[PDB]
């Protein structure tokens, strides 16, 4: 029953340096190694580096010269260290350790949650929300959030009542560095003009909350 | 499996960073694949003096200096040079009594060849520098 | 490096079939090779390391084999947890390598189904801001692949939509996609006729639903 919890700062503007931190519970930390592993939509999984509790240290060579792992041993604790960090460096960092049956430890076999670090020279702004309004046996409508940074927003129907036809889209990065996404549900064309749909769109990051309501047109 | 079979001769297989193979330190070689550490070069001073020098994957190679010879196997010892005709043997360096010779500056001295004893004629009498060379047989 | 590359990119099959997924490395890396599955917003979880053996948490239809530049990961018989992601992963010392491959979603089959499509004209309160949002929504429907070209007065519009796509749902195992035309209002108001049409394997023809800016 060993476990690894990690944190650090999730939002970075460019130039700067990404630090995360690793905690080992309930195992020693000699016997191992542990191991930084890094997760984009672009680039993929990516193996960073790993570090022992002497503090030796093995690096991918992709990143060796802006990459720093360190180790404190005290607290059964090691960190990762990017400097000078661009868009392509936003992924999810997992923290990991190092297992093999031989003489080896060559693959990974527990791993921590994964924490998500985005970088971006966006400063943070809030969704403006607008309506996907329906017509006239089934209707559809739905809410449209855009222009909004950054990540996460959430967007729920009628306070949580309505869940059955929701579909709400991934967000996707537009060219000004922004995030927009649409959420829509499928209701009966009966009963249009007799329920009334409201959407509850919560972005914590700007402090925004907004309920707009979608009436046909 | 094991993986420091992989790890040619030149790198050691660092037990520390997960074997992967590093190249050999400084003043230091690796002979073999597998090593778990690489070997400290000889280092050839003094009596001894570097013939080939030290690489990643072979070790120094010792001369021994001018008027010495080497010994042993490998040039671990190292023993002085008498002329060519003597035999340096104990208490110094003794030039070969009549009828034994010596070729090198090195070892003893053997006696001549005696060619009478196959039939053989003297073509050039021995030295101390060199055997007799003995001529024709008589079954020609 | 040494390169892993897995195929096919997606494998669609139905539940209780069974699954065979492809490792090949670009130069030789003996039996340094594992497996892992990665289910959405999870870690990814050892299967199998040293190209054939079980980790321990790990069920008895999962099994690997190969050796050198070829491997294969078989599942016996999908079950709907075993839907997932599966990357390879290799390393080396000589020379020094660790990469995963690209990886392989193993996705439910299902009989096509064809979309319901929906258009939606921008709103009264963002023509105010000075740029329109025109949303086309493709509503569960198999298999993924389907076309949406937006026309405007005829005209075949480029670079100015984004699509955006759900993950395969719970229930029913269909997609969904929404595509969203963005011109700034000036354009907007120069065009009469604001059509989505849509191509997908589940239609006998193509499907057009569009909206006249006045109404
Ligand atoms: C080769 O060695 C000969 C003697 O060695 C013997 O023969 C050889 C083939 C081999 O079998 C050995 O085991 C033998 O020991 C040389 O011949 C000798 O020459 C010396 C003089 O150079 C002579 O000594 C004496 O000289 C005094 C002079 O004061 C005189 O009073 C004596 O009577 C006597 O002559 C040896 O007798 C003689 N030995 C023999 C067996 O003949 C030989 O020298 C050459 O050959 C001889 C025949 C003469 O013509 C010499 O002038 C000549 O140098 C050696 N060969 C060479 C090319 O040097």
């Amino acid at each position: 029953q060993v476990q690894l919890q990690q944190w650090g700062a999730g939002l970075l503007k460019p130039s700067e340096t990404l630090s995360l931190t690793c905690a080992v519970y309930g195992g020693s930390f000699s016997g191992y190694y542990w191991s930084w592993i890094r997760q984009s939509p672009e680039k993929g999984l990516e193996w960073i580096g790993e570090i022992n509790h002497g503090g030796y240290v093995t690096y991918n060579p992709s990143l060796e010269s802006r990459v720093t792992i360190s180790v404190d041993t005290s607290k059964n604790q090691f960190s990762l260290k990017l400097s000078s960090v661009t868009a392509a460096d936003t992924a999810v960092y997992y923290c990991a350790r190092d297992y093999g049956p031989g003489n080896y430890d060559w693959y990974f076999d527990l791993w921590g949650r994964g924490t998500l670090v985005t970088v971006s020279s966006a400063s943070t702004k809030g969704p403006s929300v607008f309506p996907l309004a329906p017509s006239s046996g089934t209707a559809a409508l739905g809410c449209l959030v855009k222009d909004y940074f950054p990540e996460p927003v959430t967007v729920s129907w009628n306070s949580g009542a309505l869940t059955s036809g929701v579909h709400t889209f991934p967000a996707v990065l537009q060219s000004s560095g922004l995030y927009s996404l649409s959420s829509v549900v499928t209701v009966p064309s009966s009963s249009l003009g007799t329920q009334t749909y409201i959407c509850n769109v919560n972005h914590k990051p700007s402090n925004t909350k907004v309920d707009k309501k979608v009436e046909p047109k | 499996q094991d993986p420091c079979s992989n790890c040619p001769a030149g790198t050691f297989c660092d037990n520390n960073r997960n074997q992967i193979c590093s190249p050999c330190p400084p003043n230091s070689f690796s002979s073999a694949g597998g090593q778990r550490t690489c070997d400290i070069c000889r280092q050839c001073k003094g009596v001894f003096r570097t013939r080939k020098e030290c690489s990643s994957t072979s070790n120094a190679e010792c001369d021994c200096t001018p008027g010495f010879h080497c010994l042993g196997a490998g040039c671990s010892m190292c023993e002085q040079d008498c002329k060519q005709g003597q035999e340096l043997t104990k208490k110094g360096c003794k030039d070969c009594c009549f009828g034994t010779f010596n070729d090198q500056k090195r070892g003893i001295c053997r006696p001549w060849t005696n060619c009478s004893l196959d039939g053989k004629s003297v073509l050039v009498n021995g030295t101390k520098e060199r055997d007799v060379v003995c001529g024709p047989s008589p079954e020609n | 490096e040494i390169v892993l590359t897995q195929s096919p990119a997606t494998l669609s099959l139905s539940p209780g079939e069974r699954a065979t997924l492809s490792c090949r490395a670009s130069q030789s890396v003996s039996s340094y090779l594992a497996w892992y599955q990665q289910k959405p917003g999870q870690a990814p979880r050892l299967l199998i390391y040293d190209a054939s053996n079980r980790a321990t948490g790990i069920p008895a239809r999962f099994s690997g084999s190969g050796s050198g530049t070829d491997f294969t990961l078989t599942i016996s018989s999908l079950e709907p947890e075993d839907f997932a992601v599966y990357y390879c992963q290799q390393r080396s010392n000589w020379p020094p390598a660790l990469t995963f491959g690209g990886g392989t979603k193993v996705e439910i089959k299902r009989t096509v189904a064809a979309p319901s499509v929906f258009i939606f004209p921008p709103s009264d309160e963002q023509l105010k801001s000075g740029t329109a949002s025109v949303v086309c929504l493709l509503n569960n429907f198999y298999p993924r692949e389907a076309k949406v070209q937006w026309k405007v007065d005829n005209a075949l519009q480029s670079g100015n939509s984004q699509e955006s796509v759900t993950e395969q749902d719970s229930k029913d195992s269909t997609y969904s996609l929404s595509s969203t035309l963005t011109l700034s209002k000036a354009d907007y108001e120069k065009h009469k006729v604001y059509a989505c049409e849509v191509t997908h394997q589940g239609l006998s023809s193509p499907v057009t639903k569009s909206f006249n800016r006045g109404e």
